[PDB]
């Protein structure tokens, strides 16, 4: 089964599209196609991203579609059929939702991790650095693996940072620790 | 007795809200820049250590 | 002092290390945050938020791990860590934890300092087996002198107190507990009945008189209150009967003896009503969560008497359950009186008609029954059960030109059921329980008046101090009526009766 | 074989999403390793996407979504023998008795087909009880079911007990007692009573088989009780050729247990709470049990009405399966009779005429009329008062209340409770005895020779020696 | 947001393959979910509504819900015998049974089967097992005895033929 | 609400001045008395009548809190306790008042109740 499942409707198009590529052994080839039109949908905003619209027909569907696949002639072909399956369904409203599920599902297989340094307010390169070479040294970073460290910027946090990764956190923070400290001289 | 024991309780509350004042000036502090550099350096200690 | 022990709770804290799983909530509402993420989280494992309520996790569903918060739903907020405590739900237990009074976390809610445990055991572990049990073979005397003649407890078997609302059913229970503080005071480790109360969904202001009781009869100090109240969260309450009985679990391994009084069970099943409906969790019978038997059924099986080879220990258990306008029929109720092992209904009715405690004597019944009992209680009220069984075949005649043998029965009756009423919140010693029906029993107290029954009552209390305190102690230690000490016995009632 | 990880956890119902290849089959079992020993999971439905869905056999508790999952490949299959006589087996199948490993030779599946309509005994038979009560007045019907009815109290386990002799003596059967929701303390007493009584042995050889399915069990293991026991019993009977007879303890609670086991699988609920599979689900358990034409199963199961109800779904689906009800009262044990059956309640289907045989009906008939009237006559002759009776009357008030005694019967299994030597009479014997009476044969034997007392042969004895 | 019989992975991932799922699913169908003693079945595209369908295993079930995109069979037998994934052949008739001269003295199955076990069973024809009832017009009043030989029960309450009379 | 530990047992004994009420079941201060009763038993006399007694009596201030009920019951009791000088809108009253009635929309009869805690 491919690595890293995508639970819920629109994800199970993404888990679907993928594996289909994968035994096409196409991935790359697809990856590269499907943000290729999701750029063109994406920068095309008014008439054909704000009509995506649900409300059009079986047959005016079918046409976007038939639009989509004229504004350019390179599509994997595994990614023409999901155009159209997509359409048949008519779920096309949701399109950018099964890319990015399936730029997801993408980059896990190409092996990039997504990590998250949470702070206060952003904190300097240096340490962005530091944490990411520390990060991608140690063993949670396996190594067949990339790091794309995000630092982002939530006042709620009370300084520190909380390292993300894996679904498996270190919170090292003021305001967490603030938060124990004092419930245990409430005691 | 049962007063000694309230005027014990009565000194954990008031000791209590005192610590909450001495927080809020805690956090007022540019030791909330200099800690996060204490924290980065302890993440990548104890990261390492794993 | 209190300064030096917040340094050493500062001191006491120490720093963190990184910490497996997290989640973010994917949705909170209705007390109910579904979290996505906890890669690998055990079942009904304990989850901490980063709010800092602590919930455990009932549904693990195929894409989002339903927490369920046990607390305020304002603390949880859409989207925030949530840690994985990473052990199944769990309370302190422990010898320890006798005089306390504990949430259903464990947490002291009492005041009174730090819980010391000896051990932290889970709230779910499986009720001791067909091997493990031996059947129920030593008395618990509750000291209600109704209980203990019509309705014999005995040692480590479930019986309900089912009732109708608010006639004071927890009085029942209470003086059971008052009444262990005879055999509890002394020295004989084979006799003390360490009692457990498990306070589910009542309002604070009740446990707190519940605490001020047992304080004022000097009986704290082999009680243990386990108190989900009214207020606190319906998961709390939820668990409160299940780690109730982890609390018990100790006695029992270790090898005392104990008696765990759940009161009410009724309320505990709304509480699950509550969690399951809100999880959408299939609807059941009268809305009641689907399980709802095997709920109740795990809860109550957990009381036993262990076998000789496993340590000869007990947990007797006293399940309350309150009877919405009596109606017997119903499903929760239905359900509990097929789980028990026994039933004590107490009636509205009799309550009303001054006979408190208000023990309905025909529609009582134990099941395990005269393996209970002292043996001399035992032997001198055997009568009374036929007795009073007549006497209410014959109630009805009691409204005329009536056979002198119809006369002779309400005669007896009426002083009889005058005479097992017992003054609220004060229980009575086995060794005066004995005198007091042997005289009913042989007809001395048939010929005095319905209104001086009362005055009798503890006249022939002091009279048998005073006169043959002998006698008393002879029946209290020897706890076995010979024909020698059922002659002194006839004697002193006889002389009794004179005076 | 397959393996799959445990993909949802919600209550007791675990689904598990199999490494695509071939799912279990609805019905087949799977097995969990955990720390704890194992949790046997069946699949009861497929989920689509090569996922099953299971209810558990053992509590759910710490699971952890990703555990490996094994399937066996078919039902439970449980050890039957006659290596098992003697044994507390639990539902998945394991010694819960604490006397090491059951050794055994086969193991079946604990679903299995029904016996082929082919395969159905054309005619209908007594099964000999040999208690003297039974025999008569409502005689146990060969692989039948027969319900007991009448709770704690009326000597319910002693009768019990009483049967798994009787019919060792009898046939030659073994006996499996399976018990469904049966509450710890009295699973406690039924061992230990069954070891007392010698109807276990467990030096000796066993007559009964045991698998107790406590109250404490998940939803889905009290219903897979009944099948598991059912199992045993077929293994006796198909391949050791003896008639047998397998008791269920309370078949309310099979029925309640049913009722669960629906719910958590999440079909809508049907009439009165019950089961929407209500109906099916009854006939796979009680049509199981047959007359086959190599031995029968036979079942003796008690009843226990919910809210003294007859009219109720779960005992009427209960009902329509029963051949025979004998209602043991506490009325009946009160007047000092001990088998305590209540001889004008039980009640049997072949009791017909032309099954039983057109003596044993007419001589039924009669024991049936004359107890009938003596009930009515007792009511008057306690108001107006015994002086006042026809001649007519009194023959049947003294006729009556010696058939009332002859009744009685000490039995073998409580030969060492009470003393008594116990009376197994034979089926042939007891319609002879009761002809005799009826021809006051032995009018002129003292009333008190009557009382607790074997055949007509065995109370001419005690008449000369009560003379004495 | 919704499911539909194509949300399933295997189906949807078929169809993303461009391969065409019509013209082999146009007479057979592949299971899906399946339990609940109902079971639906992925294409049987030229199904009749209410056509018997027999599942490879030995079982036979008549189509209920043709729902578009999925055909719901309902299983006449034993939940058991129908796995995820096996192959539903259309068996071409709407449900029939086996009617005709020879069926006398024979005990049958639901299905016309011979439980009787006597070995085949001669029969005319098969007629469809609901079929409209005989009309206003194809009637007449009743007008012959059924002589049931019961006195009451042939005296009191009059039975005679072709009459529906229940007896409660 | 306020924890397990301050929770603190009393017992007074409150005097309704009502015969049936004082004899067989007296109210005590600092308890939470309950008026239980049927539909139109005559619920608005007795509570108009505890109002005359007790509150009067009462020595701090009340707040009487109307949770779905009719405005012209309201109407009633808003122009009753201005005659009866509890409320004194010269002088200070020694009540306050917290009505939401029952044409208020669904979800505010359930969080008026908890309005009139606050206060």
């Amino acid at each position: 089964p491919p690595p890293v499942r995508l639970f819920g409707v629109e994800g199970t198009y993404a888990t679907a599209l993928y594996q289909a590529a994968a035994k096409n052994s196409s991935i790359d080839a697809a990856f590269q196609s499907l943000q290729k039109v999701e750029s063109t949908v994406k920068k095309n905003p008014k008439l054909g991203h704000l009509l995506l619209n649900p409300a059009l027909s079986l047959k005016d569907r079918n046409s976007v579609i038939d639009a989509i696949v004229e504004t350019h002639k390179n599509l994997d072909g595994y990614v023409v059929n999901l155009l159209k399956v997509l359409s048949e369904n008519n779920r096309l409203g949701c399109f950018e939702k099964i890319a990015s599920d399936f730029g997801v599902l993408n980059d896990a297989h190409n092996g990039l991790l997504k990590g998250t340094v949470t702070s206060a307010e952003p904190l300097d390169p240096k340490s962005f650095k530091r944490i990411e070479k520390a990060l991608s040294a140690s063993k949670l970073v396996g190594q067949g693996k990339s790091l794309k460290l995000e630092n982002v910027v939530k006042p709620e946090i009370k300084g520190g940072l909380i390292v993300e990764l894996g679904d498996k956190t270190v919170d090292l923070s003021i305001s967490t620790k603030i938060q124990k400290l004092n419930k245990v001289l409430e005691d | 007795v049962r007063y000694e024991a309230s005027l014990r309780q009565l000194e954990q509350r008031q000791l209590a809200k005192s610590v909450i004042s001495r927080v809020q000036s805690e956090l007022g502090n540019p030791k909330f820049q200099e800690k996060v550099l204490q924290q980065s350096i302890s993440e990548i200690e104890q990261l390492l250590s794993k | 002092e209190v300064s030096s022990i917040l340094e050493e709770r500062i001191k006491g804290v120490s720093d963190e290390a990184n910490l497996n799983e997290t989640g973010r909530v994917l949705a909170v509402g209705d007390g109910i945050a579904r979290v996505f993420g906890l890669n690998n989280i055990q079942a009904e494992e304990l989850v901490e938020f980063s709010s800092g309520v602590k919930g455990m996790a009932l549904n693990l569903e195929p894409g989002q791990v339903g927490i369920v918060l046990f607390g305020s739903d304002r603390l949880v907020k859409e989207g925030e860590l949530v840690k994985r405590t990473g052990n199944i739900v769990d309370v302190p237990v422990g010898p320890g934890l006798l005089g306390r009074v504990v949430d259903a976390l464990g947490n002291p809610i009492d005041g009174k300092g730090p819980i010391d445990a000896a051990g932290r055991s889970r709230a779910q572990v499986k009720a001791p087996g067909i091997l493990p049990r031996r059947s129920v073979h030593e008395p618990v005397q509750t000291g209600l002198k109704a209980v203990d003649a019509l309705v014999p407890i005995g040692r480590g078997q479930r019986e309900l107190i089912i009732g109708d609302r608010q006639t004071g059913k927890t009085a029942v229970a209470l003086d059971t507990i008052l009444n262990q503080k005879r055999w509890n005071n002394g020295s004989d480790e084979s006799k003390k009945l360490y009692c457990v109360y498990v306070a589910v969904g009542q309002k604070r202001s009740t446990v707190a008189q519940l605490v001020q009781t047992l304080e004022q009869h000097d009986a704290m100090k082999y009680s243990i209150i386990v108190a989900a109240t009214a207020s606190e969260a319906a998961p709390l309450q939820y668990l409160a009967p299940f780690t109730a009985a982890s609390i018990g679990e100790w006695f029992r391994d270790n090898g005392k003896h104990a008696l765990i009084v759940y009161d009410d069970l009724s309320k505990q099943a709304v509480a699950y009503r509550q969690l399951s409906l809100l999880l959408r969790r299939p609807p059941g019978r009268e809305a009641y969560p689907g399980d709802v038997f095997y709920l109740h059924s795990r809860l109550l099986e957990r009381a036993a008497k262990l076998s000789e080879k496993e340590g000869s220990g007990s947990l007797t258990a006293l399940p309350v359950i309150e009877t919405q306008g009596g109606d017997v029929s119903a499903y929760i109720p239905t359900n509990v009186i097929s789980i028990t092992d026994g039933q004590i209904f107490l009636e509205a009715e009799l309550f009303y008609k001054g006979i408190r405690p208000a023990i309905n004597v025909g529609l009582s019944v134990s099941r395990v029954g005269s393996a209970a009992q002292v043996k001399a209680l035992k032997q001198v009220a055997g009568s009374l059960k036929l007795f009073l069984a007549q006497y209410r075949e014959v109630a009805a005649f009691a409204q005329s030109d009536l056979d002198a043998s119809t006369k002779q029965t309400l005669v007896r009756g009426e002083r009889l059921t005058q005479l097992l009423k017992q003054n609220q919140y004060s229980p009575l010693a086995t060794e005066e329980q004995v005198p007091l029906i042997y005289a009913g029993v042989n007809g001395h107290l048939d010929g005095i008046e319905l209104s001086r029954i009362g005055e009798f009552e503890s006249s022939f209390l002091s009279y048998l101090k005073s006169n043959h305190n002998e006698l008393l102690t002879e029946i209290r230690e020897k706890g076995e009526l010979s024909k020698e000490l059922l002659a002194s016995l006839k004697s002193a009632t006889e002389s009794f009766v004179a005076t | 074989p397959i393996t799959g990880k445990v993909t949802a956890v919600i209550g007791a119902i675990v689904d598990v999403h199999f490494e695509q290849s071939e799912l279990p089959a609805i019905l087949n079992a799977l097995e969990i390793k955990t720390p704890q020993g194992k949790l046997v999971l069946e699949v009861a439905q497929h989920l689509g996407e090569n996922t099953v869905r299971t209810i558990a056999m053992d509590g759910t508790e710490g699971l952890v979504r990703g555990e490996k999952v094994l399937d066996t490949g078919g039902p439970i299959s449980v050890p039957v023998g006659r290596e098992t006589l003697g044994r507390i087996i639990n539902v998945i199948g394991e010694p819960i008795d604490e006397r090491g490993p059951i050794k055994s030779k086969l193991r079946k599946p604990i679903h299995a087909d029904p016996p082929s309509f082919a395969e159905q005994s054309t005619s209908a038979e007594i099964l000999e009880t040999g208690i003297k009560v039974v025999d008569l007045l409502a005689p146990y019907a060969r692989g039948g079911k027969i319900g007991l009815f009448g709770g704690a109290g009326v000597g319910k386990t002693v009768f019990i007990q009483e049967l798994i002799n009787n019919i060792a003596k009898a046939h030659g059967g073994f006996s499996v007692f399976t018990g469904v929701g049966e509450r710890t303390r009295e699973g406690n007493d039924l061992y230990r009573e069954m070891k007392e009584t010698g109807v276990i042995n467990l030096e000796g050889e066993s007559k009964v088989a045991l698998v107790f399915g406590q109250m404490n069990e998940p939803p889905g293991a009290r219903a897979r009780v009944a099948l598991t026991g059912l199992t045993i019993a077929e293994y006796f009977r198909d391949e050791e050729g003896q008639d047998v007879l397998l008791f269920i303890d309370n078949i309310f609670r099979f029925t309640q247990a049913g009722s669960e086991v629906s719910a958590l699988l999440g079909r809508i609920p049907s009439a009165v709470g019950y089961q929407p599979t209500l109906a099916t689900d009854m006939g796979l358990l009680q049509e199981r049990i047959t007359t086959t034409k190599k031995g029968s199963v036979t079942s003796v199961q008690a009843v226990y009405v919910p809210a003294d109800d007859l009219t109720d779904p779960a005992p009427a689906t209960t009902f329509a399966h029963l051949d025979a009800t004998t209602v043991l009262s506490r009325g009946i044990s009160e007047l000092g009779i001990y088998p305590a059956v209540d001889p004008l309640d039980s009640k049997s289907r072949l009791l017909d005429a032309a099954v039983v045989g057109q003596e044993h009906y007419d001589v039924a008939s009669k024991v049936q009329e004359t107890l009938q009237t003596y009930k009515s006559l007792q009511d008057i002759i306690a108001i107006l008062g015994m002086d006042e009776l026809s001649e007519q009357d009194k023959l049947t008030v003294e006729r009556a209340r010696k058939i009332q005694r002859f009744l009685s019967q000490p039995f073998a299994v409580a030969e060492v409770f009470t003393g008594i030597p116990g009376k197994l009479v034979r089926l042939k014997d007891t319609v002879a005895s009761f002809k005799a009476v009826l021809e006051g044969k032995y009018d002129n034997i003292p009333e008190h020779a009557f009382y607790m007392v074997g055949g007509i042969e065995d109370v001419v004895a005690k008449a000369e020696k009560l003379a004495a | 947001t919704k499911a539909q019989p194509t949300e399933v992975s295997s189906i949807l991932e078929e169809r993303i393959k461009g391969v065409s799922d019509e013209a082999n699913l146009n007479e057979t169908g592949r299971v899906l979910a399946v339990g609940d003693g109902i079971a639906r079945v992925f294409g049987l595209n030229n199904i009749q509504a209410e056509e018997l369908v027999e599942f490879s295993s030995g079982v036979k079930g008549m189509a209920l819900n043709l729902e578009p995109g999925q055909v719901g069979i309902v299983l006449f037998g034993s939940d058991r015998l129908v796995k995820e994934g096996e192959l539903v052949k259309r068996t071409g008739n709407i449900v029939d049974v086996p009617v005709g001269p020879g069926l006398l003295g024979r005990v049958v199955d639901a299905l016309g089967n011979p439980i009787d076990g006597k070995g085949p069973i001669d029969a005319a024809g098969r007629s469809r097992a609901q079929v409209k009832a005989p009309g206003i017009l194809p009637r007449r009043s009743v007008h012959e005895p059924v002589q049931t030989g019961l006195k009451a029960v042939d005296a009191l309450v009059p039975i005679g033929r072709g009459q529906r009379e229940l007896i409660i």
